[PDB]
């Protein structure tokens, strides 16, 4: 059907159903080296991203579910807009500026449930 | 900074004048003093030299 | 849970033993059986833990140990100051944390 | 009994590559990393390094 | 000498709610696990609850399990024991209790180590 | 403890080596080094054009004149002694190999290597 | 709080909450290669640790609780001193020597729970 | 005992006993290019792979049992014929024509799996 960023202009519940379209895109000596350059670089890139979702417990997931509740501050609306009528590229924008804070609990409450899981074993 | 014998703009000791050697009883090793003072030094070349 | 209904007794200098049967998937096969000492009106003591420890303040009069699905308390050179309840408790496994026997009456003659 | 842990605070004597960075030079010009203008320090608490300036690679 | 001192009020009406506590000193709190155990006003003692040092793992015997939360604040050093509900059969002592668990990084326990001396309630 | 002024040796060992200014100098510091145990000290200096860099020999550079006068203002903030040796030590002033003017300020590093495995008894089971 | 090895003088339970301040700082043509060559090892070394992480069956995890017993001739002290009164930097001397056999050890638990794990579906 | 490759003349069940042998085998300026272009290549590849396991719910796993039924017409062979008589080699010759088929379809059943994976919580 649609290919590498064929959703972007659909809603958010709508696209969301794409997601290894994306992940999959990812993946003379002065020329050569800067063609490896970036090559490294998207090395680089992928692997910051795996293993942020690592240690907030969302390893090998496209979708994870998790255990933070979501702050009426951090975006005032209902599944049914956000959901049904945005797209990703709107969300991303109306949600900037708490993307640190979004990370940084995540990573907390990841940690907390680790080690309670070994105190139970 | 390039030099010899005098090591110019460098870092100070902070408390105390230092000699630090790699074997200080060995008269093959150079030693390295270092000062927690500068001593300022002024150099010229007073000939007002024209380029062609 | 875990049984031994009788009182049990003896005259000073004389030793006791106080028995608390369970069953195999609790006692039997887990070694962690402590035993508390309750004086009538007072908070419950430990004595013995895990099996034949005792903690550091209880002296040496008081000793134990288990066989098979039964657990035991020893008293040696028994005092009239022992005259307490004595309760035998082990841990059960997840799910039911701990049980409890009725506990038993000392009466020193 | 064994327990894995990853992420843990040791490390060994090494010999590596560093970089330059910095703030018409014969030395460090383009090809040299711009500088963090608030770089970090970390106290250690409770260490002890052995240091040699004589093997400093 | 450690001390665990449980307070709250000893009567209540059946359908109603409880509120016990337990306020301790000289041991590091935040370092046991601890428990709370009944003991019927003429029988004997029975486990009730249990949590964690730091308090994320709770546990709760049948009885009591969608009616009792047990919870702690380690900065406060105390526990509490929230009932609701309210049976005539939950007339006991409450003992505040320290041990019942471990930490998993450290020797464990499965035993009680300190008592305290125990709040009375009664359900009418 | 007695300072003396340098051994023989070519001229970039025996005196006081620098370039500031754009110009290579090579000063004569006999008049700093010259005492038993301990207005101003005027040490004379000669200027090449023709300079050939750390010990290599094949490669030597020529450095343009500059314009103007030159005027410099530094701190000497160290010395590099070499000892000469039964009751009395001698000090010279050393050097030639450059590594001693970088040893003296990474002196206070060390690079190691993170290795963030490892496995210690714990008591839980899988 | 503390950054980045922060917690190296600290014991070896006081340590091991940090363990995701150590785990995220691991991520003229001569010289741009001296610094590929820089950027390449990260990237390997840090992938080598993850397979071996993976094939252990740990994959994802800061904390990984096994089923290898421990062996007292490895290290005959109890939790009480491992995790209360050493630290980590001392704990990888005293055990250096055993590393390797627990390595091969974990391994191998490992590949006989995935067959056994197959047979059971 | 076997080092590796060891097992490829081996039956397709001898072998995949080795799995981990294999696995952790795969990790003057234009001199120096060709051999980090070496090195950034065998990154490359080695992360598409793990990428292609993760999208399949495969991530962390050298045996993984997935839901998708096998079709007759990739090969007609039962059991006893694959897994005791053939190689590894064989076989892949034998399905050649239908890997793609066959990893699209674990694609999507695992697109599907984890929706309904969301759902449930
Ligand atoms: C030890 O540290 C001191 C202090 O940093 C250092 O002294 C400085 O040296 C530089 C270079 O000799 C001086 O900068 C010059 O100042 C004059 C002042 O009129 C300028 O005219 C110069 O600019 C001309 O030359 C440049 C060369 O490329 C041209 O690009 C430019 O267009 C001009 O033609 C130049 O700025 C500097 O002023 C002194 N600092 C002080 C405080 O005097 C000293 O050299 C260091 N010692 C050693 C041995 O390195
Ligand atoms: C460095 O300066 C000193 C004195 O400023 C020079 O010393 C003179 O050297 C000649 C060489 O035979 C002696 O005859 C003089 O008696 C020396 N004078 C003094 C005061 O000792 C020295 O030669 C200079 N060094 C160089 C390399 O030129
Ligand atoms: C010689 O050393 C002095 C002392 O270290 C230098 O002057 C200091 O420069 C720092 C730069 O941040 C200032 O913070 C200090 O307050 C200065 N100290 C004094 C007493 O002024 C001086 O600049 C050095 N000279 C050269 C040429 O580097
Ligand atoms: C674009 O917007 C229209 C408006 O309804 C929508 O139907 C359409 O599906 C959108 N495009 C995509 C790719 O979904
Ligand atoms: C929600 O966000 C606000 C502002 O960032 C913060 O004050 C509040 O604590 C957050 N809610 C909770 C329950 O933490
Ligand atoms: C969700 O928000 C939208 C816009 O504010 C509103 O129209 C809709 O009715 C809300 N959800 C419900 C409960 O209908
Ligand atoms: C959301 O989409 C629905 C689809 O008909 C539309 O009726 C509604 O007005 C939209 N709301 C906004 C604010 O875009
Ligand atoms: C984020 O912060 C910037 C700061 O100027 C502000 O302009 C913007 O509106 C903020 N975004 C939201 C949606 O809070
Ligand atoms: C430097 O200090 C160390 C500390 O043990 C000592 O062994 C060494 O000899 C000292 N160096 C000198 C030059 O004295
Ligand atoms: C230091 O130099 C003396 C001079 O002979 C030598 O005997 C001694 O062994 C040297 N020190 C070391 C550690 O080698
Ligand atoms: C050095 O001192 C002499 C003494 O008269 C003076 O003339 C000369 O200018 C000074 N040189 C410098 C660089 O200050
Ligand atoms: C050097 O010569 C230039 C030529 O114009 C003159 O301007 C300058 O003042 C002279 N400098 C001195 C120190 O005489
Ligand atoms: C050191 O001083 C003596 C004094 O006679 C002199 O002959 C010798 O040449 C000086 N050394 C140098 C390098 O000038
Ligand atoms: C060294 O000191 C003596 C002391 O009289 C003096 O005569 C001599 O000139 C000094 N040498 C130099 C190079 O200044
Ligand atoms: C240097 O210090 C010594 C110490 O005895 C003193 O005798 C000598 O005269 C001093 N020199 C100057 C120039 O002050
Ligand atoms: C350093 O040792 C002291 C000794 O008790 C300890 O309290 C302190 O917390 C240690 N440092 C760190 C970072 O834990
Ligand atoms: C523990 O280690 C020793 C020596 O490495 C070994 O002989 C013994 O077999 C190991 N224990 C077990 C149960 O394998
Ligand atoms: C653990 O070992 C230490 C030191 O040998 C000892 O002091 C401690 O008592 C041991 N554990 C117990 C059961 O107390
Ligand atoms: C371990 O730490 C405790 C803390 O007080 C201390 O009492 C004990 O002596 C320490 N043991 C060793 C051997 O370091
Ligand atoms: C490990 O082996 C080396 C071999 O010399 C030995 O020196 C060291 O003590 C051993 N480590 C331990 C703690 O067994
Ligand atoms: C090679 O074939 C023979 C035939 O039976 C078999 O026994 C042998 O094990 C095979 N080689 C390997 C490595 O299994
Ligand atoms: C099996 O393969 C054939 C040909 O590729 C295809 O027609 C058939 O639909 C497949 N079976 C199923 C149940 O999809
Ligand atoms: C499997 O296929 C082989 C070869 O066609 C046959 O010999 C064998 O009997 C079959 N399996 C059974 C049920 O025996
Ligand atoms: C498969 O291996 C068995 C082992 O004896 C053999 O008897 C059988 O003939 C083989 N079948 C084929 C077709 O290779
Ligand atoms: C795969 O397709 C090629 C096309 O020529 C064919 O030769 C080959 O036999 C096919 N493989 C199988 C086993 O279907």
């Amino acid at each position: 059907f649609l290919g590498f960023l064929g959703a972007a202009g659909s809603t958010m519940g709508a696209a969301s159903m794409t997601l290894t379209v994306q992940a999959r895109n990812l993946l003379l000596t002065v020329w050569g080296i800067k063609q490896l350059q970036a090559r490294v670089l998207a090395v680089e890139r992928y692997l910051r991203d795996q293993q942020l979702l690592g240690i907030w417990g969302c390893s090998g997931k496209l979708i994870c579910c998790t255990n933070v509740p979501w702050n009426s501050s951090w975006s005032n609306r209902n599944l049914s807009e956000i959901w049904d009528n945005m797209t990703w590229l709107q969300w991303d924008k109306e949600i900037s500026n708490y993307t640190q804070i979004i990370y940084g609990l995540l990573e907390e409450s990841q940690n907390q449930q680790e080690k309670n899981e070994q105190d139970l074993l | 900074v390039v030099s010899t014998q005098l090591l110019l703009n460098g870092s100070l000791a902070e408390e105390e004048v230092m000699i630090r050697s790699e074997n200080i009883t060995n008269n093959a090793k150079n030693i390295l003093v270092q000062f927690n003072t500068p001593v300022q030094i002024n150099c010229t070349r007073p000939n007002n030299n024209t380029r062609k | 849970a875990l049984t031994q209904p009788p009182s049990v007794s003896g005259s000073p200098g004389q030793s006791v033993t106080i028995s608390c049967t369970g069953t195999s998937s609790d006692i039997g096969s887990y070694n962690y059986v402590s035993w508390y000492q309750q004086h009538p009106g007072k908070a419950p003591k430990l004595m013995i833990y895990d099996v034949t420890q005792r903690p550091s303040g209880v002296s040496d009069r008081f000793s134990g140990s288990k066989s098979g699905n039964t657990a035991s308390l020893t008293i040696s050179g028994l005092q009239a100051d022992d005259e307490a309840d004595y309760y035998c408790s082990a841990y059960a496994g997840r799910q039911t944390f701990y049980i409890f026997g009725g506990g038993t009456r000392l009466t020193v003659l | 009994w064994v327990t894995v842990y990853y992420g843990v605070p040791v490390w060994k004597d090494a010999e590596t590559t560093l970089f330059c960075a910095s703030d018409h030079n014969v030395w460090a010009t383009h090809a040299c990393v711009p500088t963090d203008p608030n770089p970090q320090e970390i106290h250690l608490e409770n260490v002890t390094e052995e240091f040699n300036m004589w093997k400093n690679n | 000498e450690v001390q665990l001192v449980e307070t709250g009020g000893g009567l209540v009406q059946p359908g109603g709610s409880l509120k016990l506590s337990c306020r301790a000193s000289g041991y590091t709190f935040s370092s046991f696990a601890m428990s709370w155990v009944r003991q019927a006003p003429g029988k004997g003692l029975e486990w009730v609850s249990l949590i964690n040092d730091r308090g994320g793992l709770t546990f709760y015997v049948d009885s009591v399990k969608g009616r009792f939360t047990i919870s702690r604040d380690n900065s406060k050093n105390t526990l509490s024991l929230q009932m609701h509900s309210l049976r005539d059969g939950d007339t006991a002592v409450y003992y505040c209790a320290t041990g019942g668990m471990s930490s998993a990084l450290q020797s464990s326990k499965y035993y009680f180590d300190f008592w305290g001396q125990g709040a009375l309630v009664t359900v009418s | 403890i007695r300072f003396a002024n340098s051994s023989g040796g070519d001229l970039e060992v025996t005196t006081h080596s620098f370039n500031c200014g754009g110009e290579f100098f090579y000063c004569n510091t006999s008049g700093l080094f010259n005492s038993t145990w301990i207005d101003s000290i005027t040490l004379p200096c000669r200027i090449k054009q023709i300079i050939n860099m750390w010990q290599r020999i094949g490669q030597a550079m020529y450095a343009p004149p500059i314009q103007g006068v030159i005027r410099c203002v530094s701190n000497i903030t160290g010395l590099i002694l070499t000892r000469d040796g039964s009751t009395t030590e001698t000090f010279r002033p050393g050097g030639g190999d450059m590594r001693d003017n970088w040893r003296s300020e990474l002196y206070k590093y060390k690079v190691v290597k993170i290795e963030p495995l490892g496995v210690a008894p714990t008591r839980c089971k899988r």
